[PDB]
């Protein structure tokens, strides 16, 4: 009764919202937050695709996606803690000296 | 009129073009992570539009 | 399908690398011994190579709905394992200079080798996604292993953020493809489309998002800007492992995906990949023109060489020798980048600390270390495509595959980018034999030295005499 | 079974020249002389036992010697060597030039001289290899593998008075020109092999089987154009000549690298053996363009030579003009012009070798190459200005030297084919006399224009003088008796000419 198209469009909306939140923010924490939004949107799209076909594979890919999201959130917050404890500044544009 | 080898200079023109193009392309490697994410999204837009056109 | 005992006899490198991970981890939990844990890592990787020989005694079979093991998979597994072994060998003097925990580096290197093996045997979207994450996140750890170093922390943050974004793009594309196809197997990606309806927009857009993620992973233009910063900031053995193992494993699974997907011979994806290959070759060669840093220069070089690989990939279904060309090119590129980043590793070893500069200064290298200058020159000529080297054999293979498939724009791009490459590679080599104005004693440094000399001897011998490697790659056919 | 050894002897000689560096610094020059004399004597033996004066043109392919061993059997690639009269003349020429190069790089007492000898023999063995190979991939391999040694001994061993950046720039320019053109030739070779595989089913790189390749006119034109661009960089043909004067000027100041690498033109041989037999129709359509490029090369090289203040750049531009003559000769389709082109190639090699050796000796005597800094050198040197006068007279085209025989036989055949181009080229000979007399008047005649030209310069060493006199004697013998050379090259020249004119 629910269209697959509507669930896919909802996942796409959340994905592009996470992408623009990733781009527009100088603070690294909001960049990590936008990354979490994008990966949650991708997992939602996999759930919609799996539930449309009546298959278990969508929830399995969802489980793999949230395992990835947990590990990436852990690593990114470790890197953010390192940046804050070595520079006392979460500005990502200051971490830019390698260029050319 | 032909003491400085004009044909040699005209054949050396592609080296000048290559140096100018490389110097222009190296400006996009500014080191900003936000621009790197922006360029990834721009390339995603270009790839998706090209695939939808064909 | 389920698991048989013979399926376990078609799984040994994965189990060997996983058991090496567990054993090294428990040995770290026992005590913090750099020598013993590094040795356990290299014995585990060597045993995985011997396990590859043992499964070469066995046949080719589909071990899961996920995995498929054939000679294609064994060839790419061997390339990944050789890259990992070289990385550990270069990492030991570097980690000897590193005044913190050292064996976590080996644990992450082994875990990334496990992900490379998974990508080498992947026949399924779930396995491809998992292998990509399994080579990516240990590289998050390894690129910023020296997180107190400001350049390494910068490279870690850049690679972590950008690879998380690319993983999101790839996952979204896989979800859209599964929404269309209804099956995550590679062979079913386009099976439910017939009568010329192969160009369905949802399948194409899903493949486009996967192309964005994979081309980030392959440093393809315009997902390439991370490459010089991440290459320069990362530790030099980590740069070696990234440039060799990650790109080889991801391009192998990309080769398999475009081989068994029925949507692989759509004209739209072929044209988009042709544009990406053209731009990658030209942009990498042009951007490496005025580089005084060897690591950034090798990043741009990696961009151009993956463009050549993409040119070989485009001629898959039209031609026949495309996968053989990819194998020969991957062997030559593996040995060349191994030697190049190996010299970068040993001249940057031991690790001098987070505050000291890691600048290379290759100018005048012959007058204080002649043999490493010779090996750097040999690999510079190999990446240029000089006929006395196996890099030319790969260039000749991709040129033959572009001529056979009549890809004349890509052939001209190969020639022009080759000329620009000649300029910057020969500048690097003649700088090695210049005069420097002004400016070890273990056996693991000698092990890294003999590794780069062995790679040079292999690339020179297979440049003059390429037939053994050609016959090695040719027998590695997959289950068609 | 001497052609595999004809390529292997320079390689092993250079390798052992590098190896014997531990035994001394004065040692590897003797090993270099030994291996170059061995190669020259083996080539002379194969000439004397060849019987080229008594063989008739029996249709391409026709070789005196042949050898085949499978190198890359997956691609059907083999080490396939062969020799006939023209190829043997070329290999004897590079053997003699390599002997002269070794004798010219004498008393170079310095560290890493063994590597200089190793690079020299790699270049010479490579030139022999491209002169002998009849497998297309093998020919291209040999074509492109002189490039690394030539690049390294230009950039590292070059003209030491100039800045190291200038030598590196000249070496990189030469490498980029020749290797890009070689890659274009590789593309043409691959396309030809694939076309033969599609039209027949047999996959090969053998030249004798690729001759009978049915193809359209445009595809044949494109393959010919790739081959021609590869040969036109190395010929040199304008405007692809620009690498040559800087490569000569930034060559090592002994004057041996010019003889070893440049002063034998493998491009004319490549055109004769591959551009005309494989693509005869395309060469026939391309002939007016190549002829007018040759005329432009003649006059542009003459005007360029007159404008120089450097002697070495002047001689390089004389080489450009003479090769314009040869390029006109090759596309005539005339047997007389082909034989004249062979004589002109040999005479240009000898005369330019003499000119470059004399210029190197003059530079070691006066420590400058600027013609505004000298004059009146006839009263200061004992042998150099008169030998330079002879060699400027020779490259001027004077009868009694082989340059006249080659040039005028080219012009006789060309006037039988193309009269107007012949007329313009003879006025190019007037231009040649003009620049030769200009160089003689600027260098050796008049009053001293500086302080270094006002002193009694040291005399000539006996080895340098004797090999210059050997070049003089060979040039005079070529001018007065060119018949053995014509009888040697007649069968190969006639076979190429008959294949070219019976296919159109
Ligand atoms: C007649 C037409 C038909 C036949 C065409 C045949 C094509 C192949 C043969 C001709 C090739 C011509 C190449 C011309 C440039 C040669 C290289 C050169 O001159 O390099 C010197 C220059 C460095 O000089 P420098 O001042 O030291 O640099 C600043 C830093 N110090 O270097 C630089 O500035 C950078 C050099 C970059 C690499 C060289 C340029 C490559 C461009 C593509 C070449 C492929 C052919 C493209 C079409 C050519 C025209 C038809
Ligand atoms: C910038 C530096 C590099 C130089 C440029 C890069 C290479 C450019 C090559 C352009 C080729 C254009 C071909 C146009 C038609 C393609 C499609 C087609 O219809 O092909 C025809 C034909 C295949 O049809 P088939 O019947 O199977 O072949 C039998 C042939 N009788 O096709 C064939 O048979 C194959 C035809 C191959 C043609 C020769 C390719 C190489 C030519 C030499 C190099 C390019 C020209 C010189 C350099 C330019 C300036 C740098
Ligand atoms: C940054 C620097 C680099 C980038 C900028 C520089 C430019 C780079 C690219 C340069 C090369 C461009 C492409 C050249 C090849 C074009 C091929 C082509 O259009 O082929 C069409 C046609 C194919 O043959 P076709 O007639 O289809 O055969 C089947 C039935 N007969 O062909 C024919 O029928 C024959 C066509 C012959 C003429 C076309 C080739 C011209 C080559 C010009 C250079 C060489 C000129 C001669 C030598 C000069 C002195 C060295
Ligand atoms: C029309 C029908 C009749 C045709 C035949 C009769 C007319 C032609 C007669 C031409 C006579 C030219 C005489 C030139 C003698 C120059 C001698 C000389 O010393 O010149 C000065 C200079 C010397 O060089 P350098 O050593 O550097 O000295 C320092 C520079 N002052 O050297 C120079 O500056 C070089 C001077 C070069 C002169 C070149 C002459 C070419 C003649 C071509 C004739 C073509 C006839 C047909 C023309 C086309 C008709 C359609
Ligand atoms: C009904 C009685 C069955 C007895 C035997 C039961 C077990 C047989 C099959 C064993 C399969 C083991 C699979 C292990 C996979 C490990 C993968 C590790 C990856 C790193
Ligand atoms: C096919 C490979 C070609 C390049 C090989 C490079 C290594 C060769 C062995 C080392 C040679 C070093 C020579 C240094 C000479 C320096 C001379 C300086 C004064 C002119
Ligand atoms: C900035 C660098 C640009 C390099 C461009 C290199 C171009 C090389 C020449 C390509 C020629 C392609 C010709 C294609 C003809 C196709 C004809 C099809 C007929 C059916």
């Amino acid at each position: 009764m629910i269209p697959l198209q509507h669930g896919l469009i909802l996942a796409a909306i959340l994905f592009v919202l996470g992408l623009t939140g990733l781009v527009i923010r100088r603070n690294l924490l909001f960049m990590l937050i936008g990354l979490e939004i994008m990966i949650n949107a991708s997992a939602l799209a996999f759930v919609v695709a799996g539930s449309y076909w009546g298959q278990t594979d969508g929830q399995v890919m969802y489980i793999l996606a949230i395992s990835l999201a947990a590990a990436e959130a852990s690593i990114g917050l470790a890197l953010l803690l390192q940046l804050h404890r070595r520079r006392q500044n979460l500005n990502i544009d200051s971490v830019s000296e390698m260029r050319g | 009129l032909l003491k400085r080898d004009p044909l040699n200079s005209m054949m050396n023109i592609p080296a000048v073009l290559s140096r100018f193009a490389g110097k222009g392309l190296l400006l996009s490697e500014n080191g900003y992570l936000r621009w790197y994410v922006a360029s990834m999204s721009i390339g995603a837009v270009v790839v998706l539009a090209l695939l939808m056109v064909l | 399908m389920t698991i048989t005992p013979q399926n376990l006899i078609a799984l040994l490198p994965l189990l060997i690398v996983g058991l090496t991970v567990v054993v090294v981890m428990l040995s770290i939990a026992w005590r913090r011994n750099h020598f013993l844990n590094a040795t356990l890592s290299v014995i585990g990787l060597n045993a995985a190579l011997v396990s590859l020989w043992f499964v070469g005694q066995a046949g080719a079979m589909d071990v899961t709905p996920l995995m498929r093991v054939d000679g294609f998979a064994m060839l790419y597994t061997g390339l990944v394992l050789l890259a990992s072994l070289a990385t550990c060998t270069f990492a030991y003097p570097w980690l000897e200079g590193y005044n913190d925990n050292k064996d976590e580096f080996y644990l992450l290197v082994l875990i990334a080798a496990l992900g490379g093996i998974l990508l080498a045997n992947a026949n399924h979207l779930a396995s491809l996604f998992l292998g990509i994450e399994l080579i990516s996140l240990p590289l998050f750890g390894l690129v910023g292993y020296a997180f107190r170093q400001k350049r390494s922390l910068e490279a870690s943050i850049k690679y972590t953020i950008l690879s998380a974004a690319a993983s999101s793009f790839l996952l979204f594309g896989m979800a859209l493809v599964y929404a269309q196809s209804g099956d995550l197997s590679f062979v079913a990606l386009g099976k439910n489309l017939g009568d010329g309806m192969l160009n369905e927009p949802l399948l194409l857009a899903g493949f486009g998002l996967m192309i964005v993620g994979l081309g980030f992973k392959l440093s393809l233009v315009p997902f390439h800007l991370w490459t010089p910063d991440v290459y320069q900031g990362a530790p030099a053995p980590v740069s070696t492992f990234l440039a060799t193992a990650s790109k080889i494993a991801i391009f192998g699974v990309v080769m398999r995906l475009f081989l068994y997907a029925p949507v692989g011979d759509s004209e739209a994806i072929r044209v988009v990949l042709a544009i990406i290959a053209f731009a990658s070759i030209i942009f990498g060669n042009l951007m490496a023109l005025s580089q005084t840093n060897i690591k950034r220069l090798l990043g741009y070089s990696s961009i151009s060489h993956l463009g050549y690989l993409l040119v070989a990939l485009i001629a898959l279904q039209t031609g026949e020798m495309s996968m053989e060309a990819v194998g020969v090119y991957l062997a030559g590129y593996l040995f060349s980048s191994l030697g190049a980043f190996g010299v970068v590793s040993l001249m940057s070893s031991p690790y001098r600390g987070p505050d000291a500069d890691s600048l290379f200064s290759y100018r005048g290298l012959f007058w204080h270390r002649p043999i490493l200058a010779a090996v750097m020159t040999v690999m510079m000529l190999s990446l240029a495509g000089i006929p006395m080297t196996l890099g030319f054999i790969g260039k000749f293979y991709v040129l033959a595959v572009g001529v056979q498939a009549h890809l004349w724009w890509l052939v001209g791009a190969v020639v022009v980018g080759s000329a620009i490459g000649l300029y910057y590679y020969l500048r690097v080599a003649v700088s090695l034999y210049l005069h420097a104005p002004e400016q070890p004693s273990n056996w693991q440094y000698s092990a890294g030295g003999i590794v780069v000399l062995i790679s040079a001897l292999l690339v020179l011998v297979l440049g003059v005499w390429p037939q053994p490697l050609i016959s090695i790659v040719r027998l590695a056919m997959p289950l068609m | 079974m001497l052609l595999p050894w004809l390529i292997l002897i320079p390689f092993i000689g250079g390798f052992l020249c590098w190896q014997t560096e531990r035994f001394g610094v004065k040692v590897p020059r003797w090993i270099a002389l030994i291996t170059m004399g061995l190669t020259l004597a083996l080539s002379l033996q194969l000439w004397l036992q060849g019987g080229y004066s008594l063989t008739q043109s029996a249709g391409i392919p026709q070789w005196q010697s042949e050898f085949d061993m499978p190198w890359i059997p997956r691609f059907g690639i083999s080490i396939h060597l062969a020799i006939d009269g023209l190829s043997l003349l070329m290999v004897v020429l590079t053997g003699l030039l390599g002997v002269l190069a070794v004798l010219c790089s004498w008393k170079e007492i310095e560290k890493y001289q063994g590597f200089f000898h190793l690079n020299l023999m790699w270049i010479l063995g490579g030139v022999i290899g491209v002169f002998l190979a009849i497998d297309m991939f093998l020919f291209f391999f040999f074509w492109e593998m002189m490039l690394v040694p030539m690049y390294f001994l230009i950039a590292l061993w070059g003209h030491k008075a100039s800045d190291g950046k200038t030598r590196i720039t000249a070496a990189t320019k030469f490498f980029i020109y020749t290797q890009a053109s070689g890659l274009v030739m590789l593309i043409a070779i691959l396309a030809l092999v694939f076309v033969h595989y599609n039209a027949t089913g047999v996959w090969t790189f053998n030249y004798e089987e690729l001759l009978n390749t049915p193809m359209s006119s445009g595809v044949e034109y494109l393959l010919m154009l790739g081959f021609f661009i590869a040969f036109a960089v190395k010929m040199p043909v304008v405007p692809l000549h620009g690498w040559l004067p800087d490569a000569h000027s930034q060559a090592p100041t002994a004057g041996s690298v010019d003889l070893a690498g440049i002063l034998l033109k493998t491009a004319a041989y490549g055109l004769l053996r591959f551009s005309l037999p494989l693509f005869p129709n395309a060469s026939a359509e391309f002939a007016p363009i190549a002829m007018w490029l040759g005329v432009i090369g003649i006059f542009y090289g003459a005007w360029m030579a007159f404008a120089q203040t450097d002697i070495k750049r002047l001689i390089a531009y004389t080489s450009v003009s003479h090769m314009g003559f040869v390029l006109i000769a090759i596309y005539t389709g005339s047997q007389l012009a082909y034989q004249g082109a062979v004589i002109q190639m040999i005479a240009h090699g000898l005369s330019a070798a003499g000119l470059f050796i004399l210029c190197g000796q003059l530079y070691e005597r006066i420590h400058t190459r600027d013609m505004r800094m000298m004059g009146g050198l006839w009263s200061k040197m004992k042998w150099l200005p008169a030998l330079s006068l002879f060699f400027a007279v020779a490259t001027l085209g004077m009868p009694g030297t082989g340059n006249f025989v080659g040039e005028f036989m080219i012009l006789f055949g060309s006037f039988q084919v193309v009269p107007v181009i012949t007329v313009i080229s003879t006025f190019g000979l007037v231009f040649a006399s003009v620049y030769s007399l200009a160089m003689l008047h600027r260098a050796y005649f008049g009053k001293a224009k500086s302080q270094i030209a006002s002193q009694e310069l040291p005399g000539m060493s006996l080895r340098e003088l004797f090999m210059i006199l050997l070049l003089v004697v060979l040039l005079v013998l070529l001018g007065f008796y060119p018949q053995p050379i014509l009888d040697t090259s007649h069968s190969a020249i006639g076979n190429i000419q008959q294949w070219f004119v019976n296919s159109v």
